[PDB]
């Protein structure tokens, strides 16, 4: 059973739920846990324990994805910079790729920096465009080999879904405007 | 989880993501917090009752999971702080359908309770977006 | 084995993580859990058959116990 | 292992080698010591066994009279003018006068 | 396509190699005792500690070849693992996998084996350290110490229950178990007398961190009666009590792994204890101090301030690094490089969890193995010439060429040359460290590799150049092919372990 | 414990929450009593036997390897080894030569096997 | 003690810092036993300063006993006072008495470095004689060598059998109703 | 510039000839240590003055109370002695700057809720 640590405090405590006053030297370990010790130590306290570890890792690899965002980018340049010739460089240069460059700075995307200092709804955020593109990626289900795991039997579900969505979505007519 | 569809996608099925207000947040970690000891029980119970009486010859064959039933009520009424009934048939239309998908998963699918308590701590959500300041 | 076969915790944990807690609680959890809702079994069977009565007890409804 | 018996045969032995050492005679040195070794090591190991699990219950009973003396030994802490109060008031008044059926 | 049996394969393998050792080093003790009324080595070719060497080197090569076996295996596992939790969306499903255990041998110490990266570089410098620990200390074991050929081997079983453990108080007690055999090499092993003082010196300066750490797990348990080591996420340590954790914690992790004041017993033991034990208490024994400080600071929620925890570092790092100038002894030299490199591995965990931990793990791997390097190349001088000291050493390259080029590529390597792990824990660190605190970062760079990195080199390319025209009828003839052999693979692992899976780094 | 069959009758609950709380199909009950849901404890067995068998034959091999080349190639110097494999026989020196090699390619490929998932039925277009 | 609806509930056992105290008492003893078994299994008038330490320097077994004796009154993790002291730590930490736990600690340091600084005058530059000669020869107790293989093995393992001696102790001290 | 002459608090060996040391600090052995034989066992005789340079740093210490502060110079001295502040307040500085932008500051952080660095996280049933 969890305890507690006797505290030294004179201070009085009110619990207008309950409707009690108690001292903060007199509390027990019950009561220690439920006034004290009770803050949050995680972006998502309200997700079980599964939940959260889920919420972690989408939220490394949705770091490591924007991290991946960048390195594009700088491909792409590297790209532009050996095919174009110095001359219309920087006026081809001067369009989404220019934007993208400077939106994809450090306060976006964490290049080295031991921490990405990201608030809990920041975290959130990255969280839901990690299950975003998953979501993408699993209605064709791109995702068997890399990204992934399953049986044959699996396999062979996925693939007559994504065969059946496919038709359906080549059925459907064009978008209006 | 956390994700809302897109009511006009060119494509079958799109998702757009959203953020649970703080206040939520702070309601449904509390109330996981102070009533996880009925999640424990329904789990320990569902198993108890498909032991006992999960044959097709046993005697309470046709009672399953009933004695769950006080277990479900508590919890909800844990998580909902004895507000909007005291039972989960009381549970409102806005999370009826969460309420009914958590019954699917937690009896009918017989799925782990990690995934069944994303839909009851939905249920919760649901409730509490629809109220706001009942709750708190 | 043997020397541990008492407890399926080791022994060095035993000896040493458990500080002050009963050896009821440590050994036969159970019916320490038990010997303290003893009570609360008798309220919860009250409310019960309060409940298929058609009276129904608000206070005591909290008292949901399964071990 | 699982035997006691086997146990404190094994632990018996090894006593006697490790004594055999430390003496710098030759292991083979008293051969009839092996086996009365063995036998008393693994009788003392398998009665402590018996009492340590004997002690262990009985630990175990206590611990519930151990309880009731915590309880009342609680109430008489109080310090003067608690006993009264509204959080100790209602058990002041049952251990006074509903356990009073002497 | 992972599968359930690449799972027990690897379960399998990392539980079996820690019996595989224990079997093994429970036979030769057997033998050894039971051969030979008194537990001393008889002078003839006939003697049971031909038998106890072969069959500790041998088993410690095994291990770690099935070692090697494991951790890639755990890789793969851990991996697949990641990839099953992230790539299933549905709130249906959920990944509940239940594994049951075998029914062949028994969990030691009833516990349920937990492995991580960190835990597995750890155990893999164990046994590679002890291996050319082990192969050093050959020429010191003689007659009556012969009883430590199986220190390496306890080390090993140590290390494996420290790192394959999910409990609290085993990996404590896995922790304190270092001392005995430790101390009681550096008493018995050392030829220096001064190692009498030297051993004195260690023991009560790592016990002083040691109740340090044991004030803190008493304070963590008799709180939080759970053990289990993942219990701590439901409970919330109040300001206090966290506060007097991380530092309790952070001193007496740091009085191990050397830091500032508390590096004089470091600096006394090496200088005073065997060529061959400094390889192995440098290289590892270190470092199980930083890996508990790691776990405990993750698994504790700190709400403090770590600006005194760096600074602390960072007067460690520049302290030994002024310092490396004024030492004419290669050995001393050697252990003040030490400990610059194991304050900067101490900072790189001051940031909880960050990815800082990344660098420091690569670091701690990179230190281990060029300390293992430089500590071998100083054996070597102090055993073909009769002395570490530079004003008595001069002119080695022209006499052991061998020698010679080995000291010129230790300090090229030391020096950090892209393409080394040591560069890229030198580029993980500084990269973080200029965001974290730019002016702080310059001036840590620029002491570390100027002024450190100056003194450093200063001695040893005195050493190496020069002309050696005293004392020509007792010159020695160049490596052998041991010594050789153990250079070049401490270069073919720094050079190579650049290229190991980016997945964990 | 007041959590029990006893006392429970069909009629005081409502039809929608006797289908609620109804049992599931026969073989849903049967699996999540025997937690065989996804996999079988047969199948748990057999890859636990696999792993073992798969561990010791690696560390024989492993072991016979290390000991043969150890033992072949550790009876003097240069000189005095390479004059011991001139005597030595053709079977001999051929037994030499392959034995540690075989034990350590064989301990090798067979931990490469567990990683390398080719056994697996989706093989196709 | 917490208090639910007049339902006392004591996650404690108030009996337990007595069992603590009596495994000290007992630890310490079996210590004591131990250093002064070796001492009387050699020739007493030897030792007369900690210089003679050095007397100490026999033949292995008395050699390590010696050592691991003196390591274990230190208070060295894997020994039997290190079970004492730390569970002392632990109790004094559930007692949150952290000034205790600071004194405690200083005490154990400086009594650690006292005993430890006798391994430097156990170096002796020769092998001791410090057994009694008899019938010519020296004496050497197989009864006492035995008894010290017994606590030496109790020394070196206590921490694996110590929630037995934990049980024991703390079911001695329930009847005690304090 | 620096001579012994007038140097006067920055010491140094002085520049006249001086016999060699009759007593110095040696080289010693534990008891019955078993002899290093390496590359034929040969020992050439140790250099007095080498010797007594090997073992005087170890063997040096402060006469007088307050000596550390005057030897050498004071400035540097008290510079040195201040280091860690001076590290200190800058790394504090940095973390104002940290602050006022966004960044990193220098904390523990617990992005992950106790889980550690690609741990194996399994359940036995
Ligand atoms: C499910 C369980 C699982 C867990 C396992 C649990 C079990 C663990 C134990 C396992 C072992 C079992 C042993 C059972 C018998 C134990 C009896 C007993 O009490 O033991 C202690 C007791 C000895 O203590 P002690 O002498 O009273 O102590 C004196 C103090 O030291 C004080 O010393 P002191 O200096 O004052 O005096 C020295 C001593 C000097 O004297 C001595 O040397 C002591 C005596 C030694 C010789 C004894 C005679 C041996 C020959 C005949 C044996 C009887 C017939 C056996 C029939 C077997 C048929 C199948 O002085 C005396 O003479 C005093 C003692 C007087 C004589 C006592 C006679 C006792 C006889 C006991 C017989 C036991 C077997 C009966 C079975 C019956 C079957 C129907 O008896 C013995 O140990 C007797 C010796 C037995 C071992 C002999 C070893 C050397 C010879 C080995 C030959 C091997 C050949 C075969 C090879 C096969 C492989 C290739
Ligand atoms: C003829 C005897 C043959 C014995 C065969 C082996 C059978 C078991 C031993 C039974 C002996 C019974 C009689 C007592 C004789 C010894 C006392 C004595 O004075 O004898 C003098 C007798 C004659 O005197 P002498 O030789 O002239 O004088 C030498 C002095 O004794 C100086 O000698 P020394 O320096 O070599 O002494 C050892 C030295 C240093 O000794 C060591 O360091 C022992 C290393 C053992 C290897 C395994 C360690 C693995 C560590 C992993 C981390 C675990 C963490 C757990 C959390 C809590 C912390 C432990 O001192 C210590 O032991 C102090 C450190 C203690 C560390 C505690 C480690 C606990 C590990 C528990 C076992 C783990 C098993 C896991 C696998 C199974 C899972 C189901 O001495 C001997 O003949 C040699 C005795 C040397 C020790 C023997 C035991 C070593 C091998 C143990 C294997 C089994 C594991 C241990 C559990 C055993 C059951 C409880
Ligand atoms: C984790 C920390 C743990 C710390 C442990 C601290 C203690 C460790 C060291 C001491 C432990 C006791 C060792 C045995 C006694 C010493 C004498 C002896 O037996 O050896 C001489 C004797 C040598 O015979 P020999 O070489 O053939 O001939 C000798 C002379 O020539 C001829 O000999 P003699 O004719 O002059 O004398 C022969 C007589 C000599 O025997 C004696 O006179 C024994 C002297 C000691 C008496 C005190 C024993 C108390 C035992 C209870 C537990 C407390 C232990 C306290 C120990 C330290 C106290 C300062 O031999 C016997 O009969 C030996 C029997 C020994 C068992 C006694 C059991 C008494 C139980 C009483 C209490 C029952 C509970 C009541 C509950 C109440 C509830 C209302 O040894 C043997 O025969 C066997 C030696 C090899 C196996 C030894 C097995 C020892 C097992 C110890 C178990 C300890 C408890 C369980 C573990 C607890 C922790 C988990
Ligand atoms: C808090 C506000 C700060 C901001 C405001 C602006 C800055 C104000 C700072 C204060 C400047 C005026 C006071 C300095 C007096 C000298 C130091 C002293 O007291 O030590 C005893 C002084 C030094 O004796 P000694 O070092 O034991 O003997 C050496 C022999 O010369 C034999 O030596 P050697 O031939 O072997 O050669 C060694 C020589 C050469 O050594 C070397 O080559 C090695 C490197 C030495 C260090 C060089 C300085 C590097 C930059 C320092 C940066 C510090 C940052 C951390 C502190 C920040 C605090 C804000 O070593 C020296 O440097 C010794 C000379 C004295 C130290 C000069 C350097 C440090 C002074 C403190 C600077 C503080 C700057 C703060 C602002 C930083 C920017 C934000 O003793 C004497 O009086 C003998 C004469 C020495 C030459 C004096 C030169 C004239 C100085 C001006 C005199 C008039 C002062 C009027 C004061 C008015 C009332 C407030
Ligand atoms: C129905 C019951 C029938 C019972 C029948 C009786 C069975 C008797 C069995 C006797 C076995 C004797 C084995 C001796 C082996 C000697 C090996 C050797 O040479 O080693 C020498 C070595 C070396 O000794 P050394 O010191 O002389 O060394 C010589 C070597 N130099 C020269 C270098 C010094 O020492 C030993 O190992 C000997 C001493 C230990 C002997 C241990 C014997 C254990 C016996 C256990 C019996 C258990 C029976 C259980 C019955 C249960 C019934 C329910
Ligand atoms: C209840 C069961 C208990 C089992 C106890 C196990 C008993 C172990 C006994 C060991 C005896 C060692 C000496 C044997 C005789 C050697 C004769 C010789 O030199 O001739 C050369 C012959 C053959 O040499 P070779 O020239 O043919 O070389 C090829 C070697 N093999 C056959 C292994 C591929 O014997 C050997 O070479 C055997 C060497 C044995 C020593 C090995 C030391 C390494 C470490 C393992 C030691 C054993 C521990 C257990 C295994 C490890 C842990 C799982
Ligand atoms: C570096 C010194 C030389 C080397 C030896 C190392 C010895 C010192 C080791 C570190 C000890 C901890 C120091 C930092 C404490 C930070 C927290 C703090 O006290 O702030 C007030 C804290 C934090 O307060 P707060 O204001 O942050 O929040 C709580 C505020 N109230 C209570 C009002 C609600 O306040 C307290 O609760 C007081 C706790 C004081 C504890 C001091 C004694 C600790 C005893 C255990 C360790 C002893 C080790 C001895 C080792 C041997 C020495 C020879
Ligand atoms: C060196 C060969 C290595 C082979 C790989 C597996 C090694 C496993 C560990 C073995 C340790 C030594 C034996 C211990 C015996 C013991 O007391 O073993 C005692 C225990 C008994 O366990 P329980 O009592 O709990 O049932 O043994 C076991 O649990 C299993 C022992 C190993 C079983 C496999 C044997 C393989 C034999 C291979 C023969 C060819 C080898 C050729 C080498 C050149
Ligand atoms: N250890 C030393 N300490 C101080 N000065 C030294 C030392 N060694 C050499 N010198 C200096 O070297 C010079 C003498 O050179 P040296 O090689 O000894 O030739 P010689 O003594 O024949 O003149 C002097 O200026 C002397 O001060």
């Amino acid at each position: 059973a969890f305890g507690g640590f006797r505290q030294t405090d004179n201070s009085l405590i009110i619990d207008d739920r309950r409707k009690i006053i108690l001292n903060t030297r007199s509390l027990n370990d019950f009561q220690q846990k439920i006034y004290l010790r009770n803050f949050f130590t995680n972006y998502r306290p309200d997700l079980s324990s599964y939940d959260y570890f889920a919420f972690k890792e989408k939220l490394r690899i949705g770091e490591l994805f924007l991290n991946e965002y960048r390195k594009r980018i700088n491909n792409e340049v590297r790209r532009a910079a050996i095919l174009t010739p110095t001359s219309s460089l920087r006026e081809k240069m001067n369009h989404k790729i220019a934007d993208q460059i400077l939106d994809l700075s450090s306060p976006h995307v964490r290049g080295a920096h031991f921490q990405a200092v990201r608030s809990w709804t920041d975290a959130s955020k990255i969280v839901n465009y990690v299950e975003e593109k998953q979501t993408k990626i699993n209605k064709y289900g791109l995702q068997f080999p890399l990204l992934g795991n399953m049986t044959e039997e699996q396999c062979a579900s996925k693939e007559d879904e994504v065969y059946q969505r496919l038709l359906k979505e080549m059925q459907k007519p064009p978008k209006k405007a | 989880m956390f994700l809302n569809p897109v009511k006009d996608s060119e494509f079958d099925d799109e998702v757009k993501g959203f953020v649970p207000s703080e206040g939520e947040v702070r309601f449904v970690a509390n109330k996981n917090k102070e009533c996880g000891y009925y999640l424990q029980g329904i789990e320990q119970c569902r198993r108890k009752m498909v032991q006992l009486a999960g044959d097709s010859s046993s005697q309470f064959h046709s009672l399953g999971f009933l004695p769950c039933k006080r277990l479900v009520d508590a919890h909800y009424r844990c998580m909902t702080d004895d507000k909007f009934g005291s039972t989960i048939e009381e549970v409102p239309e806005i999370g009826l359908d969460s309420a009914q998908k958590f019954f699917d998963c937690t009896f009918q699918q017989l799925k782990p309770m990690q995934s069944c308590r994303r839909f009851f701590d939905q249920v919760v959500r649901d409730v509490y977006r629809a109220n706001g300041s009942q709750l708190i | 084995g043997v020397w541990s076969n008492i407890h399926p915790t080791d022994k060095v944990t035993l000896s040493f993580a458990n500080i002050g807690r009963p050896f009821r609680l440590i050994y036969r959890p159970e019916i320490f859990l038990r010997d303290q809702q003893a009570k609360f079994i008798q309220l919860e069977k009250e409310h019960i058959e309060k409940s298929k009565k058609g009276e129904f007890v608000e206070t005591t409804s909290p008292l949901v116990l399964w071990n | 292992m699982s035997s006691m018996l086997i146990w404190g045969a094994c632990f018996g032995l090894f006593t006697r080698a490790a004594a055999c050492k430390a003496s710098m005679i030759p292991l083979t040195t008293s051969p009839w010591k092996y086996p009365k070794y063995m036998i008393v090591s693994a009788v003392t190991f398998y009665y402590f066994d018996w009492y340590r699990r004997m002690a262990l219950e009985q630990l175990c009973y206590n611990e519930e009279k151990l309880e009731r003396y915590q309880i009342r030994a609680k109430l008489q802490s109080l310090k003067i003018g608690e006993e009264l109060s509204d959080a100790y008031r209602e058990s002041f008044f049952e251990h006074a006068v509903q356990k009073n059926n002497i | 396509m992972f599968n359930l049996n690449t799972i027990y394969l690897s379960r399998i393998f990392i539980e079996f190699n820690f019996y595989f050792l224990f079997f093994l080093f429970l036979i030769s003790s057997i033998i050894f005792y039971f051969s030979k009324i008194i537990s001393i080595q008889n002078l003839n070719q006939n003697s049971v500690f031909n038998f106890l060497k072969l069959a500790n080197i041998f088993g410690i090569l095994i291990s770690f070849f099935i070692h090697i076996i494991s951790f890639w295996f755990y890789c793969i596992y851990s991996y697949n693992l990641s990839l099953n939790i992230f790539s299933d969306i549905n709130l249906y499903n959920s990944n509940s996998i239940e594994l049951l255990n075998n029914s062949l041998l028994p969990n030691y110490f009833k516990s349920n084996i937990t492995i991580d990266f960190f835990g597995l570089i750890l155990l893999t410098l164990a046994y590679i350290v002890g291996f050319v620990s082990i192969l050093a200390l050959d020429t010191r074991l003689y007659w009556k110490n012969i009883k430590y050929i199986f220190s390496f081997t306890i080390f090993l079983l140590i290390v494996y229950v420290y790192v394959t453990v999910s409990n609290i108080l085993l990996f404590f007690m896995c922790y304190e178990l270092l001392l005995i055999p430790s101390f009681l090499i550096v008493y018995f092993v050392s030829p220096s007398r001064r190692a009498i003082q030297a051993s004195l010196y260690f023991v009560i300066w790592t016990q002083l961190g040691s109740l340090l750490v044991l004030i803190a797990i008493s304070y963590i348990i008799s709180i939080t009666n759970t053990y289990e080591f993942n219990d701590l996420k439901y409970f919330n340590f109040t300001n206090s009590e966290s506060t007097i954790i991380i530092f309790l914690i952070f001193l007496g992790f740091g009085f191990k792994a050397p830091i500032w004041p508390f590096h004089y017993w470091l600096t006394k033991t090496h200088v005073e204890a065997p060529s061959g034990f400094s390889i192995y208490l440098s290289g590892f024994l270190v470092k199980t101090a930083l890996y508990g400080f790691y776990k405990f600071n993750t698994s504790i929620f700190i709400d403090i301030d770590s600006s005194i925890f760096i600074a602390i570092c960072i007067m460690g790092v520049v302290d030994s690094s002024l310092k490396m100038w004024g030492q004419t002894d290669l050995k001393k030299l050697v252990a003040y490089g030490t400990i610059q490199e194991m304050n900067i591995i101490y900072l790189a965990f001051c940031w909880g969890d960050s990815c800082a931990i990344l660098g420091g793990i690569l670091f701690s791997a990179t230190h281990a193995f060029l300390s293992a390097l430089m500590f071998f190349l100083v054996d070597c001088i102090y055993r073909r010439y009769h002395t570490r000291s530079l004003v008595e050493v001069n002119g080695i390259l022209h006499i052991t060429p061998n020698l010679g080029l080995s000291i010129l590529f230790m300090l090229v390597f030391f020096s950090g040359i892209p393409g080394t792990i040591k560069f890229i824990s030198e580029f993980y660190i500084f990269s973080g460290l200029l965001e974290a605190s730019p002016f702080i970062c310059f001036i840590l760079m620029l002491v570390a590799n100027v002024l450190g990195l100056i003194g450093f080199s200063k001695s040893w390319f005195n050493a190496t150049f020069g002309m050696p025209k005293k004392n020509t009828k007792y010159l020695p003839m160049d490596l052998s092919f041991k010594e050789s052999y153990i250079i070049l693979y401490c270069f073919f692992f720094l050079f190579i372990f650049s290229y190991f899976s980016s997945i964990f780094f | 414990m007041n959590i029990s069959y006893t006392g429970l009758k069909l009629e005081d609950y409502s039809d929608e929450v006797i289908r609620k709380y109804k049992f599931p199909n026969s073989n849903e009950l049967e699996r999540f009593l025997n937690r065989e849901q996804t996999l079988t404890v047969q199948q748990h067995k057999s890859a636990i036997k696999l792993a073992q068998q798969d561990f010791f034959a690696v560390a024989g091999l492993l072991s016979v390897g290390s000991l043969s080349y150890i033992f072949y190639n550790s009876v003097g110097g240069k000189v005095i080894r390479d004059r011991i494999r001139a005597s030595r026989t053709k079977a001999q020196k051929v037994i030499v030569l392959a034995l540690a090699f075989v034990a350590n390619a064989a301990a090798l490929i067979i931990a490469r096997n567990a990683i390398t998932a080719h056994n697996f039925g989706w093989q196709a277009a | 003690m917490s208090i639910f609806s007049n339902i006392w509930i004591n996650n404690d056992l108030n009996s337990y810092g007595l069992s603590i105290l009596l495994l000290n008492i007992i630890n310490y003893l079996i210590v004591f036993m131990l250093i002064l078994s070796v001492i009387l299994l050699t020739n007493l008038s030897k030792f007369k300063s900690l210089n003679q330490f050095k007397e100490f320097n026999s033949y292995n077994f008395i050699l390590y006993s010696l050592i691991f004796s003196l390591l274990s009154m230190a208070g060295i993790p894997p020994l039997l006072g290190f079970t004492g002291k730390f569970l002392a730590i632990l109790y004094s930490s559930f007692k949150s008495q952290y000034l205790l736990i600071l004194f405690m600690t200083i005490l154990n340091i400086f009594g650690m470095y006292f005993y430890i600084q006798n391994l430097r005058f156990v170096v002796k530059k020769n092998k001791s004689s410090i057994l009694n000669y008899k019938n010519y020869y020296v004496n050497i107790n197989y009864s006492i060598t035995l008894n010290i293989i017994l606590l030496n093995f109790f020394n070196f393992f206590g921490i694996l059998f110590l929630s037995d001696l934990i049980i024991i102790l703390n079911y001695i001290s329930s009847y005690i109703y304090i | 510039n620096y001579h012994y002459d007038f140097c006067g608090r920055a010491y140094m060996g002085n520049p006249a000839v001086q016999s060699p040391p009759k007593e110095f600090f040696n080289y010693h052995y534990v008891p019955d240590n078993y002899p290093d034989a390496l590359s034929g066992f040969r020992i050439a005789y140790r250099d007095p003055f080498e010797v007594q340079h090997v073992f005087a740093y170890e063997n040096w210490e402060y006469q007088y109370d307050g000596q550390w502060w005057s030897m050498g110079s004071l400035a540097c001295n008290v510079l040195f002695f201040c280091t860690p502040l001076f590290l200190y307040l800058i790394l504090q500085v940095e973390e104002l700057n940290s602050e006022k932008r966004g960044g990193t500051s220098n904390k523990f952080y617990h992005n992950n809720a106790g889980f550690f660095h690609f741990q194996i996280y399994d359940n036995k049933q």
